[PDB]
């Protein structure tokens, strides 16, 4: 009727109605990380929403998560 | 234990407004609904409206909506009833009664009537 | 260093708490839109509440009844209410029932003395006292301290009201019947419930004072208005505001 | 019409002294940079509390009135100025359609700028300051009156010609309180990412890096 | 919501003789219903106030025979005070409606 | 981080660990000993 | 529950099983005649306990 | 509960309206028939 | 060392420290709020 996870976390389902299987993904979460030169410099931020996809939250989707406020750029310091 | 006493006869005209009372004796208002009815001479009684005399929230039948309105005192345990556009068919006797609406889930039940008022037109 | 002193500090409040006007009240509104006076700045003695013994309960929650002489409160809301005698335990805070979810629910938490007394012998009366009332249906159960004295019709179904009573439709409240004849769970007895409060300590309701005089620049035990501690209590240099 | 509040709207939350800290408190307050609606008469609702401030050369305000309807039948309270004093009732007083009864209590007590927050039991803050609309400055309010009148309210309206009006929310704000205990600046924690950054680690100058700040859920 | 009607019209009797009346009505009324007695001009008085039940102090010269709906109620030994106009009405919903009454002879 | 732990064991002083108040000399001036014990069990534990 | 029908004694005149004074059958009928009041009709009944 | 035919519902400590999602492993029915004035004769509490 | 340390804590989440269940979702259902949060006070000094 349902699976589990190696570590005994619920993964899957059965829809007991129609008896077609679900897997279980938890709602997206993470940590709201803010990216800031020192406030003597300027009061400008960029946020890192860290480990999402932008759709669920300039843009830029890094490895890391979705950072939004900074703009990318190709030359590299 | 209480016994409800009332208002004296008024002859009147048509196209009259009027005015009836009732109020308690031997006891009084601890709550208790208290209504309004007409007796039409030899016909079925017919209700007018409820009044609670502790909160002084009121209702009213459509035959009586607007054309009557009713109002009372806790402070002098007494109820009041004034009537308007009289005799379309209006000669009757009035009687109040109480029923205990805050005392069982049950409702309506007249076990005591006022002395009745008949309003009449001569 | 042990202090050397005990020392107290209170103003210059020597009027008593009107707790009389509570406990000795013609009028107790019954359950269903119960009183509520909130005592300040006064002097009270709490002890009188266990020297007297007329009493069937003298409950107390986030207090004990010997030692509170020795606190301040910022102040009491004194809750005032009438009821039948066996429910009386409804009140203890969060217990549920039909009283605490529908009349009178008391805080999850509460800091505050519960005090019930048998009223038979004069709220008793031979046609049932239809004056004092409870309601027994609400759309939902309360919040803590929650008064709520509507008395617009009830649906236990789909059955519409339309502002009148009938079958399925319900006046939210009825009485308890107090006949001088009654068993004692269902004779009338008087009930207030004191919910004090101990916040930023600004105390304004207080117990039997008998305040003392300050000692400087040695180790003393102290109290002043409630807030208590143990220090070396110095002239300071401390440029509070007026309300400080 | 309408007006930035800035940072106003500051006072002191708890009758505590304190200096030469920064310390994080949640209550009521303006929240920072907000919409302040602005007239120069009309009953406006009273959502949780109000910053209510203005500036005349005649005193041309004179006091408030607070409630449910603002009629008799149901609770209400008024506050006016009497020249000789401040004088406050609760009352179940019938108001006129522009005014400028059997009362449960009573109590006593263009170059300028007065400010005060109005909470609900209700209580009173102000400032006064010189002018010359409202200004960017920073001003914290100190409390005058916390009456235990316990009314419900949810209306309000102005006896008296610029006055503007905004209502508090509940907000984490830190307060920076000086040497001499006045409170000179503020963070309101949820205003921007670098506020609630300020906020997360407790300081007013943030220098260079990354601060896990909040979680997304 | 409910109309009601009550019969017969009249009925002739003896004083310590048996004898019923009915009240019929529209729908449904769960018990929900009362008994009134007056003489004519009189102030009126209870008898039942249920499908059944008698009010207490009231005599045990009364039953009522009914259940749902369209109910009855039976004197029981007829007694000269019973002489009595007799009314049935609903309490089952507003407004609370009164039979047309009938009439008893001695 | 040696004064950031301080200030973090310092303010642990004052939380509730569902105890009815932080100060202990609350504790010990509204509740009777029978009941003090219980709640002050509670701060032990926490601070602990 | 209870299905028993043997003849009831109502005083010290013998039964011996049958029937006569004071010497009674256990159950009663209804008498759902078509001409009947509304009380005294008869109603199909169901209880859950 | 929602059947016209129904005359009478009376609820011993419990109700039509919570019955539905209401769990009972065991309570029993019968079904039998009545002279309709003395129904209530089949409630708890009285004598006949 | 790193993966059993990570399940060794995500299986004491089923663990249940002498509370009447480790679904703290089933201690919010099966009890009463004042009962509830001496369940949830073992759970949480548990897993804390
Ligand atoms: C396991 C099972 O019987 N599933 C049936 C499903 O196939 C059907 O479409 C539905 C109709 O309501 O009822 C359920
Ligand atoms: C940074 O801010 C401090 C405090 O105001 C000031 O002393 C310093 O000069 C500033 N430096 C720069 C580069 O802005
Ligand atoms: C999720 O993220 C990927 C990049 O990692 C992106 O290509 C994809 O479009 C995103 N999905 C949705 C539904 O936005
Ligand atoms: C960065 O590089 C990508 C891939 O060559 C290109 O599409 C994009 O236009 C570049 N952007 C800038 C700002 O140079
Ligand atoms: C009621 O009044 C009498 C007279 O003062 C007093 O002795 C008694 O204590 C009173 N009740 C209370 C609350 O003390
Ligand atoms: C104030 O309201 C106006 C619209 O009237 C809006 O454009 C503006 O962004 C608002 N300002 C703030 C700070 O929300
Ligand atoms: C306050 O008054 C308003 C008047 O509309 C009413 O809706 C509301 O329920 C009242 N609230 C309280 C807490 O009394
Ligand atoms: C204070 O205000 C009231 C407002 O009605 C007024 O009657 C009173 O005369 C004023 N006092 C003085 C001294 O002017
Ligand atoms: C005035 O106050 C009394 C206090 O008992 C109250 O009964 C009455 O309803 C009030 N009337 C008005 C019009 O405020
Ligand atoms: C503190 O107050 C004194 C006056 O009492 C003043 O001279 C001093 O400048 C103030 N200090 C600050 C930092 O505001």
């Amino acid at each position: 009727q349902f699976g589990r996870d190696i570590a005994d976390t619920t993964d899957a389902v059965r829809d007991p109605q129609t008896l077609e299987i679900l897997d279980i993904t938890p709602c997206s979460f993470g940590g709201v990380s803010v990216i800031t030169p020192g406030t003597n410099t300027s009061n400008e931020v960029a946020v890192l929403y860290q480990d999402v996809n932008c759709t669920e939250v300039n843009v830029f989707q890094t490895r890391a998560g979705c950072l939004i406020g900074a703009e990318h750029v190709n030359n590299s310091y | 234990q209480v016994q409800l006493v009332q208002s004296g006869a008024e002859v009147k005209k048509p196209g009259s407004s009027v005015k009836v009372s009732c109020k308690a004796s031997g006891g009084t208002f601890s709550s208790y609904a208290i209504s309004w009815v007409r007796q039409a001479p030899g016909q079925g009684l017919e209700w007018m409206g409820r009044i609670i005399p502790m909160f002084g929230i009121a209702n009213y039948a459509q035959k009586f909506q607007g054309r009557v309105t009713i109002t009372a005192d806790k402070s002098t345990s007494t109820a009041y009833l004034e009537l308007s556009s009289l005799r379309s068919e209006d000669t009757a006797v009035y009687y109040c009664a109480r029923y205990m609406v805050t005392r069982d889930q049950y409702y309506y039940d007249m076990d005591v009537w006022g002395q009745g008022t008949t309003v009449t037109v001569s | 260093v042990q202090p050397t002193e005990s020392i107290v500090r209170f103003p210059n409040i020597t009027n008593l708490c009107p707790f009389g006007e509570v406990f000795n009240a013609t009028r107790f509104a019954s359950v269903y839109a119960w009183n509520r006076k909130r005592i300040s700045n006064c002097v009270a003695d709490y002890s009188v509440l266990y020297n007297s013994a007329s009493f069937s309960t003298f409950k107390c929650y986030g207090v004990s009844p010997t030692k509170l002489n020795d606190l301040c409160f910022t102040n009491v809301y004194a809750d005032s209410f009438v009821i039948r005698g066996d429910e009386v335990r409804q009140i203890a805070p969060g217990q549920t029932g039909k009283i605490a979810d529908y009349n009178y629910k008391l805080p999850d938490d509460f800091t505050g003395c519960v005090i019930a007394w048998n009223s038979n012998n004069l709220d008793s009366k031979v046609g049932g006292n239809y004056n004092y009332l409870y309601r027994l249906f609400r759309k939902s159960n309360l919040k803590p301290f929650e008064r709520d004295i509507s008395t617009e019709i009830y649906q236990a179904g789909s059955t519409p009201c339309n502002g009148v009573e009938g079958f399925n439709c319900y006046f939210p409240l009825q009485s308890y019947g107090f006949q001088p004849t009654n068993g004692v769970g269902y004779q009338p007895y008087r009930v207030v419930v004191l919910s004090f409060e101990l916040l930023h300590a600004p105390a304004t309701v207080c117990g039997p004072k008998k305040s003392t005089n300050l000692v400087k620049n040695k180790c003393v035990n102290f109290n002043f208005n409630g807030l208590t501690g143990t220090g070396v209590l110095t002239e300071s240099n401390k440029k509070f505001l007026p309300f400080q | 019409a309408y007006t930035n509040s800035f940072t106003r709207g500051v006072y002191y939350p708890d009758k505590v002294f304190r200096s030469s800290v920064l310390h994080s408190t949640q209550d009521l307050f303006l929240p920072f940079f907000s919409n302040v609606t602005w007239f120069h008469n009309p009953v406006l609702p009273f959502n949780d509390g109000v910053y209510f401030a203005s500036t005349e050369k005649s005193n041309i305000i004179r006091g408030w009135i607070f409630g449910t309807t603002l009629d008799s039948k149901t609770q209400s309270l008024l506050i006016v100025n009497n020249a000789t004093n401040v004088v406050i009732k609760v009352c179940e007083f019938q108001f006129c359609n522009d005014p400028f009864n059997n009362c449960t209590f009573e109590y006593v007590s263009f170059k300028n700028l007065r400010e005060f927050v109005f909470k609900n039991y209700f209580k009173i803050y102000s400032k006064h300051t010189p002018i010359n609309d409202l200004p960017q400055g920073f001003s914290a309010l100190e409390p005058l009156v916390d009456l235990p009148i316990g009314i419900n309210i949810t209306r309000f309206q102005t006896l008296l010609a610029a006055y503007y009006v905004g209502y508090l929310q509940p907000r984490t704000f830190l307060l920076k309180y000086n040497e001499n205990g006045t409170i000179t600046d503020a963070v309101d924690c949820a205003l921007d990412p670098l506020s609630e950054t300020k906020c997360t680690l407790k300081s007013f100058t943030v220098e260079k890096g990354i601060y896990q700040t909040s979680n997304f859920r | 919501d409910i109309q009601m009607t009550q019969s017969p019209s009249s009925l002739s009797a003896s004083v310590g003789d048996r004898v019923t009346i009915t009240c019929r009505a529209s729908q449904s009324i769960s018990n929900y219903l009362n008994w009134y007695q007056q003489k004519p001009g009189k102030a009126p008085k209870l008898l039942i106030y249920a499908a059944s039940s008698l009010q207490s102090g009231v005599p045990s010269r009364f039953s009522g025979s009914g259940s749902g709906t369209d109910f009855t109620l039976t004197i029981s030994s007829l007694q000269p005070e019973d002489f009595a106009t007799y009314y049935c009405q609903q309490s089952y919903s507003p407004p609370p409606t009164f039979g047309q009454g009938t009439k008893l002879e001695i | 981080q040696n004064a950031q732990a301080l200030n973090t064991l310092v303010k642990q002083l004052s939380s509730n660990f569902g105890a009815i108040s932080s100060v202990l000399n609350d504790i010990l001036s509204r509740l009777d000993p029978p009941e003090a014990e219980v709640q002050i069990d509670r701060l032990i534990t926490g601070r602990l």
